């Protein structure tokens, strides 16, 4: 390419001017090819990468230039050899030849500088190369900048106001080339001058980046406010004043910026549509919040402004909703505590902008997941959102969101009240619910149970955090919110009903201390009844019947406990009653009825109008069935009226003692076993005996009277013999006979 | 050996009764610590069944109430450590809690190894009549059919020994506390 | 095409033919004319339609020939013309001119005709062309119509003999040139030439037509029944056969064929197997249905003849069988008299010609077909049933007719039974409808009640249109019918029920003459039992049970009402066990222990020893019900068991009045106002302290001597407090109040 | 009006124990006359229950005490034509037919029409306070299932007024009966 042959060319002349520089007393030779070698510089066949390459190595040699400048050139002088070679029509070459002078004098003497700097500046009007003029600036200040005066402006040419003069001259003569870089030439070569823009920005930024370390906060705004503010106001370029305040954000200590930030607001609300307005937002917003939460109402003043911004703007809804996220994080970042001007950019601000955009449903729209960013940000941000939470114009903006924002939004909020466990409530957090759940399936296999099973389930959990007195009223609140339809509440309702129940206890701490929490209890058995129907009211569901079954049980056994025990026997009724309609599965029933045995069992406290009446019925369930084995079982577990057992029966019905009914459930074991002798199986026959001895074993030691030994003994070798005599073999028999003569050592 | 640390882990009641273990306890229970994990059933929720998969390397479960669908899963497993016939259960299929009685089903059943998890939900143990009595009350901890302390063992089953550490969060404030037991089998 | 010239040239030959024949003398030019007409059609060109049509174009022009002829020629004769034209080497003309001449003979000479037409048929014998023969023949045939010599030229020149003769040559030649037209003109023309054939046929049956006008029976079965079945067996020709056969039989009267069928059934037996001998022999049975229907065993000698067919020929079975169902129609228009002998050939014999033809599968083989339309065939033709009903063995055909058949024609005989009352059944009668059963339901949507509902109800309600005595053992073979197996008389039982319980009674009815009726009466009471626990035994009823107990309680209640208290007390024993047993459902357990209170309710004469008893264990059961409401009602219609009520309770010593023990109804209304205390529900309970009121109020009124008017005061006041204080507004609220005024305006 | 043919009749026993109504009722009750068919229930069977809604379009079933399958049906059913309330059932409450007990329910009922099956097919009529005492019977009167007359009037309902047309097969011979015995509502 062209750049390697010229640097190449280059590179021999930085060598011969090595030679020259490094043993002294060959100036005029030294001058001479450093001027021949800015020769091929005003040469522009190098492309603006090629060039920048190129500029770069002579920049670096330049540095040794300069080096050689500061050790050789402040002895006497260098008289005036610019106008000595004006001759010609040309500027470029006497230029950088009086430049390299001036860059001696600037490297022995602080002095001279501006009388010089000024004489460039001035004779370079003849330069109409915009691009040479950049560069040679770009030099200058690079150089300079270890020249250029600062806090000891004293007075000689060459002060804080003389260097920035200087450094923005420079700078905004070079921004006048990087504007017309990207349009200097021919009409096409836009997208590549575009790319030089770009290339050649920071050796523009590196002008403030001298200004740094330079005037303080009223010379700042003063030098500055007008200047540069002007030269943006001409230029109107995007990515210029985007790097601008980019290095002016990263430039100044901001106590400078943000004290002019309002007014610098109030300047540059100018902005062109067309003009990435938001980025310079944004990255403005970055700086305050780095600021603030880094640990003039700002609200007021700069929503006011940007408020104008995109009223003076046309924002849809992404460049819309990206500021008002970042706004959202911003106000997060300044006025956490300010919250009441949190939630009226959340109403007034934001959900009057949320309608006021009339922008159809949208989630390619990216600007949606800004929204939802800009909803969960105090979630996301607080540590206390119930805080938040107090606020409806916080909660109330949520109708605003469409069916899929809204389960979007619904997974975030779950998981918020998933994380955390709820403490003492006003009925708020209900208001807060009712919003969530007319949001959960309201309004019309539940792959991820998205997610309201989980949540039901811990919804229903922190509710108990709640207290007594409210806690039936809020139980309302709860179970006709679960007015949605039928093919949920098998995903909820067993917490439900446990809710009620222990509420019955929470409740019953106080009958002693109440008779009302008789008929608050009653409020109580009508609300249960209510949820109780309410899924009665689904009938259509496999397998969930059953299940409501025994949350009736459990109620029941809760009344049972509650003392107030006067309608659970209605409970129990009924339950045998949803049996008879839920009568389909045989091993269902088979578990249900031992379960119904086991509740029963464990019921002990009612009257015999109760307490035998039950003892019948249940008899009948057992003897309704229809296969032999498991019957039995249950039979004998049904014995419960008379005589020894068990040792829970710690029960004043029959002074402390057990009721193990003894002689009629006896006679009804025995129709048992004449009904299996019908069946003609080994094994069966063989558990038959099984229990039959287990059970007459279980009476004799418990003192059951008559249960004899005689009968025990006479079956037991019946059992053996006919099991031997008559019966084949299988590993079963013989575990038996190990079963059995242990009960022999048992029959003590 | 340290391979088998058989925790007495049960009663879950979830949603039924329970929806989550004490956080200490829960967290007690990840995984690498055992390759035994011991669940017995009623658990009783989908998801309750999907973080057990993920979290127990362990699957050996009885047949419970309050569950629907999976009626499939087995009425009991039989296990063995050294040469033991281990039975595990709640309680619920006897109308009583008769150890006698238990033991009988347990010849029913083959297993020397007799523990469960009933409706009155104690801790109490001893042998009567040459077997012994496990039972832990509510391993969830939750609240009793009665008038709980969540109670997993540390049950250290290899050849006819068993030596339990309980791990117990009981409230003064709660208070994680460990009790140590040892019972060797007679064989 | 040429068949077009050939009748326009026959046009215009008719049309000399009448110009000559118009002309006389020139009669002579008009035979020439007809010469040269019959020559137009004497060639084989014309086809037999176009020759046919040809021909009798000619035919009624040589009408008018030969009556012109007959007016001019006849006057004297043609002097033996006809030998003379006998022996010229001519042949044609020669023919047509004697052909004529002999016309003009037999219209003038009487008595020569027969030795013209004889002459003329042996010189017919030396041509052995069968076209000009036939045509030729069928010309003279038409002349010689009206005179041929026959019975009525009585000994004269002709007799039976002569009309023979003619008749017969005619009919052999017509048969000739008949069958010959199977293989007239081209080969591959059969089936136009067969066409043909028939086309011709009627000009061959004109001489059985002329054989019809003829002598009776007895000359004819002299010198012609003999002749006929000569060529009615000569021709040995399919279609011969079949074509002549059915014309002769469609032609001659039954006079003829009084004694002359069985050896032309024989005859016609023995012939072509190509014949459809099925189709004409039907035709012949048709012909004997005209005998029979119209109000020397030709029943049996026609089966022979059917028999020998059978073997002679090769008969499909559905042709059998057809045939069959022909042949018992015939039969049962002959002998429904003493059918023994018909049943006989059909059942005994031609069923037993089925039973030997093992058909293959057959509902679509039209074989089936003749099955059921031989079956049904005498049990349609039957007006009274025990004509089949005498018919044991059909029960081997019910077995040799096919599955969907025997569904068929068993609904059919049954129901035919079943539209009006049938009669006692004898033992076989017994077990043949008890076959007909075991076919049926036995072996193996209710759009049929598959099939037996009103069968089986008709079915048990004949069996009482049986005799009285014997009704018992009917009772028992029928049980043992009623062994259809576990899954058959589900609920059709309760009719046998019905069955026992009325013979019951009935045989009750006969003490003043045989005390068995006692001991027979307990052995029925224990066949019966059986039968009842049979149906319990059917424990295979899901719950459905009520009807056993329903049957049990019908007859324990008449045992008593027999007064049989003895198993009375017994069996309602046992409606109390299998009660117990089959107590199930809250409002089924409700009306079952209803119908046990009416069991008790309607006797009157039982022994106090087990009343009292009953009326414990009534009590004790009824207390064990269930549900709360229902149960008081329970209570409120249990106290009848001491009450002066029911029929069981209404003792002739009361003085006309009930038993009232209204002592322990009194404390059983305490018990129940004690339960309806209870309930937990407000109306419900209100309407039923009600209900208590009346109760108590009606025994004031019906003075119960324990109704104490201070119980009165304190419910009413208690009852019109509440009301009045707390009752809440409902309809049922007024009901109560309006029946509550009711029992007011009662109160007396 | 023959638009109200509101007949008590039937109650054969069917089909355990009767066979079927003679061809003179079955053309008596054919199709073509009756628009409103007044049900007795208790048939037994089914294909009865259908030719009975094809007498009328207007009918009131009701299970009997020989009536087990269709346990969805209730025994009692009140209807009204004007000022007139026809509520009918079994009667199995009745341990007699005590006046009393019948008054009374048909309070409950709010009636004052009468219609049962009770345990003998025995009429009687009379009038005892403000109510009328009429018994439904069977077609011919079959045996003994109801508290012997053929049961069958020509009925029509006006106001307070039922126009009883007394009709009867009686044997002497089965003979159809034209008479009438007409009651009215008093109020």
């Amino acid at each position: 390419r062209l750049l390697e042959d010229a640097l190449i060319a280059v590179r021999q002349q930085t060598a011969m001017m090595r030679k020259f520089l490094d043993t002294p007393g060959k100036l005029m030779d030294a001058l001479k090819c450093c001027s021949t070698l800015v020769s091929e510089l005003r040469t522009s066949s190098l492309s603006p990468k090629q060039y920048y390459e190129l500029y770069m190595a002579v920049f670096d040699a330049l540095r040794y230039l300069s080096a050689h400048l500061r050790e050789n050139h402040p002895v006497n002088h260098l008289a005036d050899l610019y106008e000595l070679v004006q001759y010609a029509g040309n500027i470029i070459p006497r230029l950088y030849l009086m430049i390299t002078v001036g860059t001696a004098y600037m490297s022995i003497d602080g002095a001279p500088v501006k009388e010089l700097m000024k004489d460039m500046m001035d004779m370079s009007r003849g330069v109409q190369h915009p691009v040479r003029g950049l560069f040679l600036r770009y030099y200058l200040s690079g150089q300079a900048r270890d020249y250029l005066p600062t806090g000891d402006s004293d007075g000689p040419e060459g002060n804080l106001q003389d260097s920035i003069n200087f450094i923005l001259t420079n700078f905004v003569e070079m921004n006048k080339l990087w504007v017309r870089l990207q349009h200097q030439g021919h009409s096409r070569e836009r997208d590549l001058r575009t790319q030089e823009r770009r290339e050649l920005q920071l050796l523009v930024g590196s002008n403030i980046v001298r200004l740094s370390q330079l005037v303080d906060l009223p010379t700042y705004r003063d030098s500055i406010l007008g200047p540069l503010l002007e030269q943006i106001v001409q230029c109107r370029d995007i990515l210029a004043q985007e790097y601008l305040l980019e290095v002016i954000t990263q430039v100044f200590p901001d106590e400078y910026h943000l004290h002019t930030l309002d007014q610098f607001l109030g300047a540059v609300s100018r902005l062109n549509p067309h003009v990435n307005v938001k980025a310079i937002v944004i990255g403005m917003m970055n700086r305050l919040s780095d600021y603030a939460e880094r640990e003039v109402p700002l609200y007021d003043i700069f929503f006011d402004q940007v408020q104008h911004l995109v009223q003076a703007q046309h924002l849809p809804i992404q460049d819309t909703i990206a500021l008002c996220c970042s706004l959202a994080n911003l106000s997060l970042n300044i006025y956490p505590e300010r919250l009441d001007y949190v939630d009226g950019i959340l109403a007034y601000a934001l959900a009057k902008v949320k309608e006021h955009a009339n922008s159809a449903d949208l989630h390619s729209q990216p600007a949606q997941q800004s929204l939802l960013s800009l909803l969960q940000s105090p979630l996301r941000r607080y540590v206390s959102i119930f805080t938040a939470l107090s606020l409806p114009t916080y909660v109330s903006l949520f109708q605003a969101q469409t069916y899929p924002t809204r389960r979007a939004i619904a997974g975030e909020i779950v998981r918020t009240l998933l994380k955390n466990q709820t403490l003492i409530s006003t009925p708020a957090h209900l208001e807060n619910v009712l919003e969530i759940l007319k949001v959960l399936i309201k309004e019309g296999e539940t792959d991820e149970t998205m997610e309201e099973q989980g949540w039901l389930a811990r919804l229903v959990h922190l509710i108990h955090s709640d207290d007594n007195d409210t806690q039936f009223r809020l139980l309302q609140m709860t179970r006709k919110a679960y007015a949605e339809g039928n093919e949920r509440i098998r995903t909820t309702t067993p917490p439900l009903i446990t809710a009620g129940l222990k509420l019955a206890r929470r409740f019953k701490a106080r009958e002693h201390y109440d008779d009302n929490w008789s008929s608050q209890s009653s409020s109580l058995f009508k609300f249960l009844h209510s949820a109780i129907s309410t899924l009665y009211t689904r009938v259509n569901g496999p397998g969930v019947a059953d299940l409501c079954l025994r949350l009736f049980c459990s109620c029941g056994q809760v009344a049972d406990m509650t003392e107030f025990e006067e309608v659970a026997y209605e409970f129990f009724a009924q339950a045998f009653t949803v049996y008879e309609e839920s009568i389909s599965d045989s091993k269902a029933q088979f578990q249900a009825v031992c379960v119904i045995a086991s509740a029963l069992h464990r019921t002990r406290n009612f009257g015999r109008e109760n307490y035998d009446t039950l003892i019948t019925k249940c008899a009948q369930h057992a003897s309704k069935l229809l296969r032999k084995p498991d019957q039995c079982r249950a039979v004998y577990l049904a014995s419960h009226l008379w005589w020894a057992t068990p040792i829970a029966a710690r029960g004043e019905t029959e002074d402390t003692e057990l009721y193990r009914d003894g002689k009629r459930v006896l006679e009804c074991l025995q129709r048992a076993l004449r009904v299996a002798d019908s069946c003609m199986e080994t094994a069966t026959s063989i558990e038959l005996f099984v229990e039959i001895l287990d059970r007459y074993v279980y009476y004799f030691d418990q003192r059951n009277e008559s249960v004899t030994t005689k009968y025990l003994n006479g079956l037991i070798e019946l059992i053996h013999s006919n099991l031997a005599g008559n019966q084949q073999d299988s590993a079963s028999v013989e575990a038996s006979r190990k079963h059995f003569i242990q009960t022999l050592e048992m029959i003590q | 050996s340290m391979a088998f640390l058989i925790l007495v882990i049960g009663n879950l009641h979830i949603p039924d009764r329970a929806l989550d273990i004490p956080p200490k306890f829960k967290k007690l229970l990840s995984p690498g610590k055992i390759s035994q994990t011991l669940c017995l059933g009623n658990l009783t929720d989908r998801a309750t069944y999907d973080y057990l998969r993920s979290i127990s390397p362990d699957l050996k479960i009885v047949r419970g109430r309050m569950d629907v669908e999976a009626t499939s899963l087995p009425l009991m497993q039989v296990v063995t450590h050294g040469s033991l016939r281990i039975g595990f259960l709640e309680g619920f299929t006897l109308v009583s809690e008769e150890p006698d009685v238990l033991l009988a089903e347990a010849n029913k059943l083959d297993v020397d190894v007799l523990c469960w998890a009933g409706g009155s939900h104690r801790f109490e143990c001893f042998e009567y009549m040459d077997k012994f009595f496990v039972n832990p009350g509510s391993a969830t901890g939750a609240f009793t059919t009665d008038w709980v302390v969540p109670s997993f063992c540390l049950m250290d089953v290899q050849g006819i020994s068993l030596t339990l550490y309980v791990y117990q969060l009981r409230k003064d404030t709660e208070n994680v506390a460990v009790e140590k037991v040892t019972y060797t089998k007679p064989v």
